């Protein structure tokens, strides 16, 4: 079966360039055009261009002409897309897609799509998050529960992961999708609902990773100082 | 991607003083081309693919022969009209039954009868067409530059050594100029035209095993069928019903499904792998013109290898009137030409065996390098020889 | 801005028929055949219809396409929950000399027509941490979960007065249990947090509001 | 060499596939003592259509 495997997610500062790869298999590589199509978060599909792996001829979207370059290596069945002078508006999932089988550029359309590569352009500067504990309620009632959590504040670009106690704590965990603030920075929260009776006897640590900035934080979340019960 | 070892190989010497050659490539075949003072190369068609077919007919093998009907009409009461005649819900056919008092009718004699059975399809022996823009060809070119038993078949190594390439040909752009480094370049102008076998043959699909059948054997066959609709015609194959019954029940035996009718006409039509939307042509051919006035030798300014040369084993028969073998160079010196030829008798002056691997030579300066060589020896006994004088070695051979 | 125009949203109940329009011009749909793509959440697009009305193998007959003049349409009969997705039309454009897309339509599948019950949001509101306050910053965090249908509006109050400055709210997202979640963040200075008796996060859902309130010196 | 062998030329090959049966188009014989006939005799005595 046709298979297209793309390179992994990337983050870039404005002004930089990015080169994404697409490794093809399951069909005769040089017999089908390859399209690139991108999709900004929450937005529609935008065709970027097409390359003929036989000969390497290209046609690019007019709006990208001058800063996109598509190439291929026929020995490794890999197609590449390089986009330069990146700006925040270039944040998108970038898809490679094998053409249906047209023998002409006219009337070509993407049929078999790769898994996509998320490229985030942010400042922009890279920034690792600050991590703050969200302390549980001091309430104490029989069979009661409490929400506690971590606030992962002001990072760029995506993504961030959060686990609790090295992944040992999973019941009652709810990690919320990030908000993208007008500052251009993201924030997210992860919360765990636990028994109130045992607050202060149980250890709760959120493990936060922001790989683009090589930031790793493990924050203990403890009962409030004003809490006289836990 | 190269010819050595393949059973469908053809050797060619274009013309006399020709910088180009006209050729024909097909499915699993390869071609080795020789040309005075120029490298040898192998043109080979790798793959045939449609990167948009359409159905044409659909013969069935069937089930639904379950529901029944028998509109009875007494003698002299005319014909019988079964309500199951308004919609193709069923297939009806009239007949007459000898009767009278014995079975509820007033007079004696032939009474009308018009029964009906239902019809839907099960296993559709579907078939389609093959229009002569989605057809792309994949041709691979090799260069008989330095190699070893090892590296000879490694596409990677070869590409790396710029002694191989794999490009595609399309009706859009039927040609290409493959560059091979210091070897210059070869420019084919394959002409997508093919018969090959003309589209004239239909695309027979049967369960899993796809085949390529003759328009007529197919079209002009006897079995229910349907073009592109849920509507079926000639379902008459719902046969062997007319037990010439009674007004009560007309046995509507489902006609035994004998895949033999199909199978039997197997060999006739060529078999072909077919995925839901694709038909890899093997059926297909391609007429090309391997222009190569831009193909050029290399390492021609080097000196002759002057150090011992040892055989690494009995030469082998390619089954093509040529033999293969691999040398090892005791030589410490670098890239030098390999002094190998085919002599009719020890210490003759003039050669007699033409080398497929023309202008051979030790690729590296790293002593004890291996060299692969394919050459066509003369018929009868002959001698392969490497080096000269007291360095020279030899090995006898007898062609038939 | 996309070259072909589709409705941003279409909704239906399981079992019904829905249609999605796609309007173009003589240079695209008017002259050339239309394709449709289906993009399930978190996945790549897949080809759903090609050549106006042709289905690739595996696409069920309840998906059907049509074209009429400069417009095209996708009809989905027997609507199923798994059909919830973004749908894109596409065609070659002779004037631009390349493929163009519609802006996409988000198809949502509602609860059963005969009655999916409304579910009010659960709201948890956290005050600024001591750690953040010591860094001279303050964020109130309003976490909203388990609501259906998946739409809320969020308003913040300082004491009883509206605050719009410093508010950032996410789109709703689907939970594992098929209800929806969202979050809203209020940024304040530590001085502002001190300067009021309380702040509140008010979540309105299907005309009813759920409010939570926090205060700087309480121990909730 | 191309495919792991030391010399060039024709190499032996002896493959095998499995065999069991599905739909047996069975057939049998018909010896001319188990043969019994059933003959019915009627008498054109008084009767009615019935």
């Amino acid at each position: 079966q046709v298979q297209l495997v793309q390179s992994g997610a990337e983050v870039r500062k404005p002004g930089a360039s990015t080169k994404v790869s697409c490794k093809a298999s399951g069909y005769t590589f040089t017999h089908y055009y390859m399209h690139w199509v991108r999709q900004a978060p929450g937005q529609g599909l935008e065709w970027m261009g097409i390359i003929n792996p036989s000969g390497g001829s290209t046609t690019y979207a007019q709006k990208l002409q001058g800063r996109v370059t598509m190439t291929r290596d026929t020995s490794t069945s890999t197609v590449y897309m390089e986009l330069s002078s990146l700006r925040s508006e270039d944040t998108a999932v970038y898809y490679c897609a094998r053409d249906w089988g047209s023998n002409y550029v006219w009337g070509s359309y993407p049929k078999y799509w790769g898994q996509g590569t998320l490229v985030t352009v942010s400042s922009a500067s890279t920034k690792g998050p600050s991590v703050f504990p969200l302390a549980p309620s001091s309430k104490s009632t029989s069979g009661g529960t409490a929400a506690l959590g971590c606030l992962v504040k002001d990072y760029f670009p995506e993504p961030v992961t959060v686990s609790w106690n090295s992944g040992a704590l999973t019941s009652g965990v709810h990690t919320f999708p990030a908000v993208l603030q007008s500052s251009g920075l993201y924030s997210l929260s992860s919360v765990v609902t636990v028994p109130s009776s045992s607050l202060g006897t149980q250890t709760y640590i959120c493990n936060v990773n922001h790989k683009p900035s090589n930031t790793k934080v493990d924050k203990r979340v403890e009962p409030k100082s004003c809490d006289k019960t836990h | 991607f190269n010819c050595l070892g393949m059973s469908n190989r053809d050797f060619l010497e274009g013309v006399s003083g020709a910088t180009w050659v006209d050729l024909v490539l097909e499915g699993d075949s390869c071609v080795t081309i020789m040309s005075k003072d120029k490298p040898t190369i192998d043109v080979k068609m790798m793959n045939m693919e449609a990167a948009n077919l359409a159905e044409v007919r659909s013969y069935c093998y069937l089930a639904t022969v379950s529901d029944l009907s028998t509109k009875a009409a007494c003698p002299t009461m005319g014909e019988a009209h079964n309500d199951k005649r308004a919609d193709p819900a069923f297939v009806c056919r009239q007949g007459v039954v000898d009767r009278g008092w014995g079975n509820g009718c007033g007079l004696f004699g032939k009474g009308s009868i018009d029964t009906c059975a239902k019809f839907a399809c099960s296993t559709k022996a579907i078939g389609r067409t093959i229009l002569k823009e989605n057809i792309k060809y994949e041709v691979a070119i090799f260069v008989h530059g330095p190699t070893t038993v090892e590296s000879h078949g490694n596409y990677s190594t070869q590409v790396g050594a710029t002694q191989a390439g794999r490009f595609s040909i399309t009706p859009a752009a039927p040609s290409y100029t493959l560059k091979l480094g210091e070897y210059g370049e070869v420019t084919v102008d394959c002409e997508p035209r093919s018969g090959i076998d003309t589209n004239a043959y239909y695309v027979m699909t049967v369960g899993t095993k796809t085949f390529l059948v003759h328009r007529e054997w197919f079209m002009d066959l006897n079995l229910p069928w349907s073009s592109a609709g849920s509507t079926v015609w000639r379902n008459r194959e719902t046969l062997m019903e007319f037990e010439e019954p009674h007004a009560t029940k007309q046995s509507v035996i489902a006609l035994g499904s004998q895949e033999g009718a199909l199978h039997q006409a197997l060999a006739g039509a060529i078999p072909v792998e077919f995925s839901s939307n694709t038909v890899k042509l093997t059926s297909g051919h391609l007429k090309c013109r391997v222009k190569m006035e831009k193909l050029q030798l290399k390492g021609t300014t080097y000196g002759v290898c002057s150090k011992a040369f040892k055989f690494l084993g009995t030469p082998a028969d390619t089954g093509h009137g040529t033999v293969v073998l691999e040398l090892q160079y005791t030589g410490t010196d670098g890239p030098c030409k390999v002094p190998i030829s085919s002599v009719a008798s020890l210490n003759d002056l003039t050669p007699v065996g033409r080398l497929v691997t023309v202008n051979p030579f030790v690729s590296v300066a790293t002593a004890n390098a291996k060299v692969l060589i394919e050459l066509e020896p003369p018929f009868g006994d002959s001698y392969i020889v490497v080096g000269r004088g007291e360095q020279q070695i030899n090995h006898h051979w007898h062609k038939s | 801005q996309s070259v072909l125009t589709q409705p941003s949203s279409v909704s239906g109940t399981p079992g019904q028929r829905v249609t999605i329009s796609c309007s173009g011009s003589s240079s695209n749909i008017g002259s050339n055949t239309v394709n449709w793509y289906q993009q399930l959440p978190g996945t790549a697009p897949k080809l759903l219809i090609y050549g106006n009305n042709q289905r690739p193998s595996g696409v069920p007959d309840r998906f059907s396409g049509s074209k009429s003049g400069t417009s095209a349409s996708l009809a989905i009969s027997g609507l199923q929950s798994e059909d919830e997705a973004d749908y894109y039309c596409a065609a070659w454009d002779d004037s631009l000399n390349g493929p163009v897309f519609g802006g996409g339509t988000k198809l949502t599948v509602l609860g059963a027509a005969a009655g999916q019950p409304k579910a009010a949001p659960s709201v948890t509101l956290f005050p600024p941490s001591s750690e953040e306050l010591q860094a001279n910053k303050a964020t109130l965090v309003c976490l909203i979960s388990d609501f259906y249908p998946g739409a809320v509006t969020v308003a913040w109050k300082a004491d009883s007065s509206p605050v719009k400055a410093g508010v950032e709210t996410t789109t709703p997202s689907k939970q594992s249990n098929n209800k929806y979640a969202a979050s809203s963040y209020l940024s304040l200075t530590p001085e502002q947090w001190k300067s009021h008796r309380s702040y509140s996060c008010q979540v309105t859902h299907e005309g009813s509001t759920v409010e939570k309130t926090v205060a700087p010196t309480e121990c909730s």
